């Protein structure tokens, strides 16, 4: 039931601006926070903006600070993003996102849309995953690491990417599973370390693992990644 | 609708809900937070027991609750306001078995 479709994506000449909007069908719109999520080419997350309920808060990360505009339409159920004076390094996949909590922001992005392309020709808190790379077996137990830098407590995020496909969330406050969640992942930590392991490795888990700050401090930002691929 | 309520992190956000002072005149008050649209409403602070003292600050967490009995006025105040203070909040009234809903407010969290 539950959709989100982008739509805008494409090529746009350096300087000139672009619209982005995003189409939301089967749930209920006016009372779920919004967002827009980039993912350069090859590159990890970046979370670019995120709007209210009532759509009178707006945050834009520093990056396209001052140049982006979020917007929304509860009566007609969509999402947008004006994208005035682009850069070159703008480009990436957008991705509008559902922040699922009732007029809170819940427990994390739940439910994210494809994505469309965005193409132009030509402090913080850092959470770094440990590894990068990593290359496992049908059956191994595997072990992944978040850091952050300043403490964020129990208010950590894991969010499981399959190659090309949109993103989807796994574990919210790094100890509880998603509803539908298999049974052998298990999230754990708390200050600033944090691991999840898969236990009994089954085959549709080889994708990317991304951790997020989600509650605490208001950059909410993304982990670099840590690609599980097949030995 | 219902009104919303701006409040930058880390700063006090002071959120005002009249009521008749006559009509819930002996009724204690409370401040909870709606999880739904059905859902319950799951309470994070009440006025003090004493219904004299509920003038002062009932602390709860990060949550102080004050009570003008006399001019009727409900003031609740969310210090060093954080992330997952964001969302929709009821002051009630209480009396019995049952809870009367004066406000339906809308709090939101916003960068600096
Ligand atoms: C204080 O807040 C917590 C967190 O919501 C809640 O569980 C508790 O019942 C509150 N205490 C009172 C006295 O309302």
């Amino acid at each position: 039931e539950v959709q989100l479709l982008e739509s805008g994506g494409g090529l746009v000449q350096p300087g000139g601006s672009l619209r982005l909007s995003c189409a939301a069908s089967g749930f209920t719109f006016y009372s779920s926070y919004m967002g827009w999520v980039r993912q350069a080419p090859g590159k990890g997350l970046e979370w670019v903006s995120y709007i209210s309920s009532s759509g009178s808060s707006t945050y834009y990360a520093d990056s396209v600070k001052g140049r982006f505009t979020i917007s929304r339409d509860n009566s007609k159920n969509t999402l947008y993003l004006q994208m005035n004076s682009l850069r070159a390094e703008d480009t990436a996949v957008y991705y509008c996102a559902r922040v699922g909590g009732y007029y809170s922001w819940g427990n994390g992005i739940d439910y994210w849309g494809q994505g469309t392309l965005v193409t132009v020709s030509s402090s913080d808190i850092q959470m770094t995953q440990s590894p990068s790379s990593l290359s496992a077996s049908v059956g191994d137990r595997v072990t992944i690491t978040c850091r952050a830098s300043q403490s964020i407590s129990s208010y950590l995020n894991w969010y499981q990417q399959k190659p090309g496909k949109a993103p989807k969330l796994l574990i919210y406050a790094a100890s509880s599973l998603q509803s539908g969640v298999p049974s052998r992942f298990s999230g754990s930590g708390s200050g600033t370390d944090f691991t999840l392991t898969i236990s009994s490795l089954q085959p549709e888990d080889f994708a990317t693992y991304y951790c997020q700050q989600y509650g605490v401090y208001y950059p909410f930002t993304f982990g670099q990644g840590t690609k599980l691929e097949i030995k | 609708n219902t009104t919303v309520f701006q409040g930058v992190a880390g700063q006090s956000l002071q959120v005002s809900c009249p009521y008749d002072s006559m009509k819930h005149w002996g009724r204690r008050k409370a401040w909870c937070r709606q999880l739904g649209e059905k859902g319950p409403c799951q309470r994070v602070v009440s006025t003090h027991n004493l219904w004299l003292l509920s003038f002062l600050r009932r602390w709860n967490g990060s949550t102080a609750i004050t009570d003008d009995t006399l001019g009727g006025t409900l003031t609740i105040t969310l210090r060093n306001l954080q992330p997952h203070d964001a969302g929709l909040y009821q002051c009630q009234s209480l009396h019995g078995s049952e809870a009367d809903t004066l406000r339906k407010v809308l709090v939101e969290v916003l960068a600096d």
